[PDB]
RNA sequence: GGGAGACUGGAAUUCCUGGUGUAGCGGUGGAAUGCGCAGAUAUCAGGAGGAACACCGGUGGCGAAGGCGGGUCUCUGGGCAGUAACUGACGCUGAGGAGCGAAAGCGUGGGGAGCGAACAGGAUUAGAUACCCUGGUAGUCCACGCCGUAAACGGUGGGUACUAGGUGUGGGUUUCCUUCCUUGGGAUCCGUGCCGUAGCUAACGCAUUAAGUACCCCGCCUGGGGAGUACGGCCGCAAGG
């Protein structure tokens, strides 16, 4: 199939990475 | 001094090609490399400046009293036809050629490849 | 093509000791000779590598002269 | 019991007439080990294919033993640690 | 191996103890056992010259056998392997066939019942002792002399091994547990294999405690001190001593080896840092 | 695998008569016998998976037949189960 | 250098004989063609009617194996088993140089490893087994043409 | 080249030492950082160390999958063929569950030649947190353990029976040309490719190794985003699953 399923999965994922990256300390510190 | 008999490395890369007549038993007497002949930058990856290198080498081994000399050539293929051919036009006469190009049994990682 | 002159009945023996039947099968820098060129079985081919190996790790062969 | 083959390299400064009641000696514990039998075969003073050990002759001797995997590691073990020896390789006269 | 406690009370929480698998005794042979009292640290004037000693448990030598040279052509077997509160290895006591015990330091895979044989004509196993020139070259050793009959002074630690290069003349190559290499000669005797008791050092001590009845006393930073009591002292509030690092004594940090020591001569190389 | 030797031995006193080699109960101390062998070889070499894979195999064969002899006849099944040790 | 190709990627270089590499190359084609004594205008002759860039004869004064050649805009060149000045040579009318060097001597294997490393259309030299005069080239198959007396 | 352990071989890269030896070497599309003139590069000799095993070597072998080739020894798993002696349906699948599971990553202890995230400069560019160049730490390696993910793909779950053929190639049995040397050819069993009927498909294509004709069992799908995300729960040192 076209790869254009693929990039907007690997958009969404890479964006909830950054999202964990960023907030990773803020949940460590409430979790 | 004077050596009659020698041998002639020749390590010719993409970039540069270096001639040195050694004494047999090991000992460079006379060296002339493509930058030394007036060359710099790519210009020195050219046939011609081994051709000339080659040359200014055999000139320097011949007032050093080598006569006969025998050729090893070595590294790929960039101006080593006329680095030999130059070397017989100097006067200096070639016993054998030998190519020792030194080739790995699968040894050491090569470096990333280019884009 | 050409014959596995070990698969015949007068097909002698491949070991790392007899260096001419070994000297027969390498080309003149001491690489191994590959299966098309001499046309041998695979089974015969790979028992001719191994022996040439052998011989090689004995000192009875080049490593590439 | 299984049958083996192992072919020494020794420097050639020693004295060929002493190489061969040496080896027996050699060989002497894998003969007092489980009744093993033991077939020597000397070919040395040849020159070999690239040097070894700053040496470029040696004496090459041919012992077909036919003993216990044990002895046999035993015997190599011995035979590395001398040093008149000057490499040795074991192989299997079996199928293998 | 090692045995990790339980982390049931503060003080055994992170701690770990040597699990004493190789101990075959528990108690010395009376004859090789000599008396031995603390020093605290302080030498003939009672004046203190190494700090941080003193306490801990009282202790007695067993006399080890550094010298294994009268021996030789005399087999022993190790009876039996046990603890040695002077030193991180283990020791081992022999049986000589002519009826005389003995301590060495057991190498490392000794196990009881082995049969220990010394001199020119002995074996490469573990736990041999013969001079250096019978040794193949490239091999492990490890309790190595440094001059022909001084005893054993190198390589005694646990787990620590010492690499032999090669010999040439009447010199031998050794690369020392710190890396360093350094020539030898080749009358001194040596033995062959590690030192047992490899994994002493991940031990975890856990307290304080522990270290009391090593018989180690306190140790007080620099800067929490007195300009009177060390150059790093004095200050309102932390500080990081206001000077380059120095002893308490006032010697600034680097190389304090004296120069031209008869010994340079016999060092190929040095150790190396930061590499 | 077990030599030609220790097999005979093996069959010649499990079998239920001097010919058979595919009895249950004959099959069942083979698998047993080898399962042993594979055990005492695993305890020095622990990563060797592949083995154990094997090990594991001839664990199942050897608990289908001892469930097939429990189906056919019991008190075959525990004279066998006693004879083994095999604790199921 | 080969992977990829473009539009303006440079042309392989390809030589004039078929490839017919190191592998089963032999030497399949052993012309001896003339050794009758020639002088060298009768040589040049010889050579321009064949249609060959090099030739093999023998010199009438010197007796002597040598080989002709185009020497390029220089003329032509002539090569001897031993190198002699142009007086003991026969007397001629067309512009010729001689070559200083003398012709080695070498085995086959080394001959054809000489040919490889050196790129000449031909290699002139002495064998050794044999002791006479010999010129190798590449052929028109990939093979090595040895010419021999 | 199925797996584990032990010992060990050579070429080559790097570094060190000692000769000969000079003014450049290196690098690119072109250069500059960089190295060298305190003696570099080159050449010879010696030494140390780590990693990967040129030729054999392929659409060829083994393995359930991941994956697996320098050599030798020890231990060990599976498969195929023939005889059909033996047991006599003991078979297939398998919810959960357990085990194995590329690379990257984590922990402890070692090792560290080459390569090399990160990080420095050099260069290109309007801008270069990149592509190219010079250096280079983790890591890549070993031992014991964790994690449990991949375009983990043949994007094709496992077992069975049947349905035109033709031709390569691997392994094993046998009849006839018969020299019996020979891929001689035939027959047959088990793999591994290519082309092609019927048939199937939306088409591309699959086509005895089915994506054809049917039977047994399991897993999975019900428009696209939101989302394999939030909450809750289990596992994990952590990343996270």
């Amino acid at each position: 199939g076209s790869v254009i399923k693929k990039r907007r999965k690997r958009m969404s994922k890479k964006k909830h990475r950054k999202l964990l990256r960023r907030t990773r300390v803020q949940r460590r510190k409430l979790g | 001094k004077n050596v009659p008999h020698g041998a002639a490395h020749i390590k010719s890369t993409f970039n540069n090609t270096i001639v040195s007549i050694t004494d047999p038993q090991g000992n460079v007497i006379a060296w002339a490399s493509s930058g030394h002949v007036g060359f710099k930058g790519s210009r020195k990856s050219t046939p011609f400046a081994a051709q000339l290198a080659a040359e200014n080498a055999a000139r320097k081994a011949q007032e050093h009293g080598v006569k006969k000399v025998d050729v090893f050539v070595k590294g790929p293929g960039s101006g080593r036809e006329t680095a030999i051919r130059s070397l017989q036009a100097a006067g200096l006469e070639v016993g054998t050629i030998s190519d020792v190009t030194p080739q790995p049994h699968n040894g050491c990682r090569p470096p990333k490849r280019r884009r | 093509t050409r014959k596995c002159v070990f698969c015949s009945k007068k097909g002698q023996t491949i070991d790392y000791k007899d260096t001419a039947l070994l000297r027969t099968y390498i080309s003149e820098r001491g690489k191994i000779r590959a299966r098309r060129v001499t046309g041998n079985c695979v089974q015969h081919q790979r028992d001719i590598a191994v022996a040439v190996k052998n011989a090689r790790e004995v000192a009875l062969l080049p490593f590439g002269s | 019991m299984r049958p083996y083959e192992i072919m020494v390299i020794l420097d050639p400064t020693l004295d060929e007439r002493t190489v061969a009641p040496s080896l027996e000696t050699f060989l002497n514990v894998i003969r007092k080990d489980g009744g093993t039998v033991d077939k020597v075969d000397i070919w040395g003073r040849r020159r070999l294919a690239y040097e070894i050990a700053k040496h470029a002759e040696g004496i090459y001797a041919v012992i077909d033993v036919k003993a216990e995997p044990a002895t046999v590691s035993e015997l190599d073990r011995q035979l590395n640690l001398n040093e008149s020896v000057l490499r040795t390789k074991v192989l299997r006269t079996d199928k293998h | 191996g090692i045995r990790k406690y339980k982390p049931t009370t503060p003080g055994r929480r992170g701690a770990s103890v040597s699990d004493f698998a190789e101990i075959t005794r528990s108690t010395p042979e009376k004859s090789l056992v000599r008396p031995l009292h603390g020093k605290g640290g302080r030498n003939a004037h009672g004046r203190i010259t190494t700090r941080h000693k003193g306490g801990g448990h009282k202790r007695a030598y067993r006399v080890i056998d550094f010298r294994r040279h009268d021996k030789d052509g005399v087999n022993a077997k190790v009876a039996h392997i046990e603890y040695d509160p002077n030193r991180t290895a283990n020791i081992a006591l022999l049986h000589y066939l002519d009826g005389e015990k003995r301590y060495i330091i057991a190498p490392q895979g000794l196990k009881q019942g082995d049969v220990i044989e010394s001199g020119a004509n002995a074996d490469i196993k573990p736990g041999n002792n013969l001079p250096l020139r019978n040794i193949p070259a490239g091999t492990v050793i490890h309790a190595v002399e440094l001059r022909p009959g001084g005893g054993a002074k190198l390589a005694r630690s646990a787990g620590v091994s010492i690499q032999l290069l090669g010999k040439e003349g009447t010199y031998a190559a050794l690369r020392m547990p710190s890396g360093e290499i350094r020539r030898v000669d080749v009358r001194c005797r040596a033995t062959v294999g590690e030192v047992g008791n490899a994994e002493q050092s991940n031990i975890n001590w856990g307290k304080a405690g522990r270290m009391r009845w090593k018989g180690k006393r306190p140790t007080v930073r620099g800067v929490v001190m007195n300009p009177v009591d060390h150059p790093h002292g004095g200050g309102e509030g932390k500080t990081s001593g206001g000077r380059h690092p120095v002893s308490p004594w006032g010697k600034p940090e680097g190389r304090t080896r004296k120069p031209n020591k008869p010994s340079d001569k016999l060092i190929v190389r040095r150790r190396r840092t930061g590499k | 695998a077990l030599t030609a030797e220790q097999k005979k031995e093996i069959l010649g006193q499990y079998g239920l008569h001097d010919t058979d080699t595919g009895s249950p109960e004959a099959q069942v101390a083979l698998l047993t016998k080898r399962i042993q062998d594979l055990t005492e070889h695993l305890k020095v070499h622990k990563h060797d998976h592949h083995s154990r894979r094997g090990l594991l195999l001839l664990v199942g064969r050897r608990r289908r037949l001892l469930k097939y002899v429990a189906q056919v006849d019991v008190a075959r099944y525990r004279s066998l189960i006693e004879r083994l040790g095999l604790r199921r | 250098a080969g992977r990829e190709w473009r539009h303006e990627s440079e042309p392989a270089r390809r030589p004039g004989y078929f490839p017919r590499p190191p592998e089963e190359r032999r030497i399949i084609r052993r012309k001896s063609f003339s050794m009758v004594p020639c002088t060298v205008d009768e040589a040049a002759l010889e050579m321009e009617m064949l249609d060959y860039d090099f030739h093999l004869f023998t010199e009438k004064g010197t007796g002597f194996a040598a080989v002709l050649y185009k020497g390029g805009p220089t003329g032509y060149r002539l090569v001897l088993v031993i190198p002699v000045p142009a007086d003991e040579l026969s007397p001629f009318e067309k512009p010729i140089t001689i070559s200083t060097h003398p012709a080695p001597c070498l085995t086959q294997r080394d001959a054809v490893e000489r040919l490889g490393l050196l790129g000449l259309p031909f290699l002139f030299y002495i064998d050794a087994a044999e002791g006479r005069a010999s010129v190798i080239y590449r052929r028109y198959d990939g093979h090595y043409g040895l010419i021999t007396p």
